[PDB]
């Protein structure tokens, strides 16, 4: 049984610009099979109001999802993207590059 | 394959029937039709699949349970005239179907206000014309079952105790005595040719027998008449 | 929409019979052709879905989809063949929708007729018109208190004779309701 | 332009948090459209325009087929994983769907998956199944000689499916149909020392289909181009990206027919 394990890419809606609103997204895709537990934080912490898409397929049999929330960037503040599936021993957190 | 129960049934308005029906085919597919005439076959009920039901163009006055993979029950719960029909079960392998939906034999029911309406039939056999004999060598032998409601019956020939089918010709319809009422009684024919020779043996015994459906020991009756129940009324006669 | 088909056909024993049926101008998933006898199930004949003629014994299925039209042709024809056929098609929705059916009258062939009204009696009176060649027609009577049965054909298997025959009860005035030959024998 | 309609099914033998035994889900191009899980047990729309267009009564009739889909599955992994010798959790999937061309032209395709691996692909010219597998020549043979079954996908490939996918694009018209285009920037960098970097990098297009390419002199570059996915932005717009390391330089990008060119 091969399993794929998932592309996890961390960008901001709009180009950022520290004090300007903006959203966070992260789209995690290439995975099989579909079980995926998603994320996104704050300076470690885990962020309540995150929105997302349902599961979607993929021509090539895999699965993408898009999780996404409203923040407004400074240079003080470190967001990341935190996924867990089959494919991983530990939760993978992956930090966003701040555009 | 499909397996339907019952063929006929007579009730009164109001009273609750359970049609049965299984196959034993492992189909997926189950479905309760209706047929009336001047229309195509209509669907009261369908289960695409064990655990699903769903209405079909005439569910009004009937409901179905998918009991189990082989069984598809259909429910009146307050019989009424309208439901007077023959009803049919089919079964296909799947949803949608492009291949053979196998049918069960039928289920003919009729819904009356009154089961003081139904009579058996009366049966008579007429003789050979000796005309017809003398002219063509061949003799024809007619029965007549007459007076009977509901339209629920089955004419068969029997000559010396076996039935027969070679030289038969049956009616396929009933015609109506009264046309113009809603209730009209019905009348059935059929003609049983013969060799002159046959006719002429006075040892040949020949017997027409009606089977009609009607009453069962369940029904309530209270007429002076006997009971109209399910029956075979024959008549016979014997050569020259 | 609509299924269309003929209500009824008539042809004779061993010639052609083509059974047009005009479907759904909405969606189409196949067409089916069934056949009925009278007080029996239908059975399935075909399943179309592409254009073509599909050839099945002396059964043929026709299928046009540009023209939105079906037929059933049935060769060499025999009184077996007495049934009505019914057409039915899938549409967008993959639900059936059913034609009213066409009921096919054979007529058969008659080699030798003899015309001729009967009077039978009783074994404890009856009218039958019988021998008389498939052309004829059998009406209904205008009085109410006589009965007359449609034309039944009867086959004497051993003997390869064929005879339609009409009944009637309540004898030369019997039939005079319908068109029946001149050359029809009325014994005394 | 070029649309597509398309319809999966995913099953997963022994399914565990919380995920469904069966989900089916429609498209016309990256938008879903419908859905039906083993949940909710009911066929329902993904879509604003498809839930103005279809009364709820459209669906009544999906929800049973999916219900009797749903069952199928169900029974046909159980089959694949006796075949396999296979033990636990295992998924099956199923696509099937229909592409209109630009030029007017059609493609149709149905394909099945066992553990997100190609199993089983229909050929809608010759009325075959392409097996990857012994097992799954198996089910081709069982699949291949139901006649009927076949001529009835190769009709709703090529018929149906384009009838339902010019439906849909109908209703979706001011979605489906509309353009966005793309604002482009191009951004110099020096990374590792002597090492220059250039980025074009552009957002905010609809539909996502976007060429982007790097040329140097007018002509196309023999060194290595870095490519960046096209990224769905999250209010219905993309966006993507094409590097370069610098040793004259331009970026060309193409959507829906309006090409534009940045020069360094």
């Amino acid at each position: 049984m091969i399993q794929r394990t998932p592309k996890i890419q961390v960008y901001s809606r709009h180009p950022a610009e520290n004090g300007k609103s903006n959203f966070l997204n992260c789209y995690v895709s290439g995975f099989h099979p579909s079980d995926i537990e998603v994320d996104l934080l704050k300076n470690g912490e885990r962020i309540e109001k995150v929105e997302h898409s349902d599961l979607s397929f993929s021509k090539d049999w895999s699965f993408y999802l898009l999780y996404y929330t409203e923040f407004t960037p400074t240079e003080k503040d470190e967001y990341a993207c935190r996924v867990n599936h089959v494919t991983l021993s530990q939760p993978k957190i992956v930090k966003w590059d701040r555009d | 394959g499909v397996t339907q129960t019952p063929k006929f049934q007579v009730l009164k308005t109001g009273q609750s029937m359970t049609l049965q029906c299984a196959q034993d085919m492992n189909h997926n597919s189950m479905y309760w039709y209706r047929q009336d005439p001047g229309m195509g076959l209509r669907l009261i009920y369908y289960s695409a699949s064990e655990g699903t039901t769903d209405k079909g163009e005439v569910p009004n006055g009937y409901n179905v349970s998918r009991l189990n993979k082989r069984e598809f029950s259909l429910r009146l719960e307050s019989a009424a005239p309208s439901q007077t029909s023959v009803y049919f079960c089919a079964s296909s392998e799947t949803d949608p179907n492009t291949g053979e939906l196998f049918f069960g034999e039928g289920s003919r029911l009729t819904v009356l206000e009154d089961l003081k309406n139904v009579f058996p039939p009366e049966v008579a056999v007429f003789e050979p014309s000796e005309a017809e004999i003398s002219h063509t060598q061949k003799a024809t032998l007619v029965c007549l079952a007459t007076g009977f409601y509901p339209d629920h019956v089955e004419l068969s020939w029997w000559v010396n105790g076996k039935e027969v089918h070679s030289g038969v010709c049956t009616d396929p319809q009933p015609l109506k005595e009264q046309p113009a009422l809603n209730d009209s009684r019905y009348a059935l024919s059929s003609r049983l040719r013969v060799s002159a020779t046959f006719w002429q043996n006075p040892r040949n015994h020949f017997r027409c027998q009606v089977q009609f459906y009607g009453l069962s020991e369940n029904d309530e009756w209270t007429q002076d008449r006997a009971k109209p129940v399910t029956q075979i009324v024959s008549a016979e006669a014997w050569g020259r | 929409q609509n299924i269309d088909q003929p209500t009824e056909m008539t042809a004779t024993e061993g010639a052609i019979v083509q059974i047009n049926c005009t479907y759904q101008t909405s969606g189409f998933n196949g067409l089916f052709w069934y056949q009925q006898h009278a007080g029996e199930a239908p059975t399935f004949l075909s399943y179309n879905v592409l254009d073509g003629l599909e050839e099945k014994g002396r059964f043929s299925s026709f299928l046009s989809r540009s023209k939105g039209y079906s037929y059933l042709l049935l060769k060499e024809l025999q009184m077996k063949d007495s049934a009505s056929y019914l057409c039915a098609s899938i549409d967008s929705n993959y639900q059936l929708i059913w034609g009213a059916g066409t009921k096919l009258i054979i007529k058969p062939d008659i080699q030798n007729p003899d015309p001729a009204v009967y009077q039978l009696r009783d074994s404890k009176s009856v009218c039958l018109f019988t021998d008389f060649d498939s052309q004829t027609n059998v009406s209904q009577s205008k009085d109410s208190d006589v009965y007359i049965t449609d034309k039944c054909v009867l086959d004497m298997r051993s003997m390869d004779f064929k005879s339609n025959s009409a009944v009637a009860w309540s004898c030369a005035n019997a039939f005079n309701n319908s068109i029946i030959p001149e050359d029809t024998f009325f014994p005394s | 332009r070029t649309h597509s309609l398309r319809y999966f099914r995913l099953g997963v033998s022994d399914p565990i948090h919380g995920v469904p035994e069966f989900i089916s889900v429609g498209y016309v191009d990256s938008h879903p459209i419908t859905t039906y899980d083993s949940v909710t047990r009911q066929k329902e729309p993904r879509a604003p325009w498809m839930a103005e267009n279809l009364a709820p009564d459209h669906w009544e009739r999906y929800t049973q087929l999916l219900r009797g889909w749903q069952q199928m599955f169900k029974v046909e992994l159980k089959r694949l994983q006796r075949h396999y010798n296979h033990s636990g959790s295992h998924t099956y999937q199923r696509m099937i769907g229909c592409e209109l061309l630009e030029d007017g032209s059609t493609t149709g395709f149905l394909q099945y998956a066992y553990d997100g691996q190609d199993f089983l692909i229909f050929n809608k010219d010759t009325l075959s199944w392409l097996a990857v597998d012994n097992v799954a020549h198996t089910i081709k043979q069982a699949w291949e000689a139901n006649q009927h079954e076949l001529l009835y996908q190769k009709n709703w490939l090529e018929e149906e499916c384009i009838a339902w996918l010019k439906r849909f694009l109908e209703y979706g018209k001011d979605t489906l149909q509309r353009t966005e285009p793309p604002l482009v920037r191009v951004n110099r960098k020096e990374t590792f020392p002597g090492v220059t970097a250039l980025f074009c990098k552009a957002h905010g297009f609809y539909p996502p289909e976007i060429y982007m390419t790097w040329m140097k002199n007018g002509e196309e570059i023999v060194q290595e181009i870095d490519y960046g996915d096209i990224l769905p932005s999250g209010d219905g717009t993309y966006q993507a990206w094409a590097s370069i390391e610098l040793d004259l330089y331009s970026c060309h990008v193409e959507h829906s027919g309006v090409h534009m060119v940045l020069q360094v």
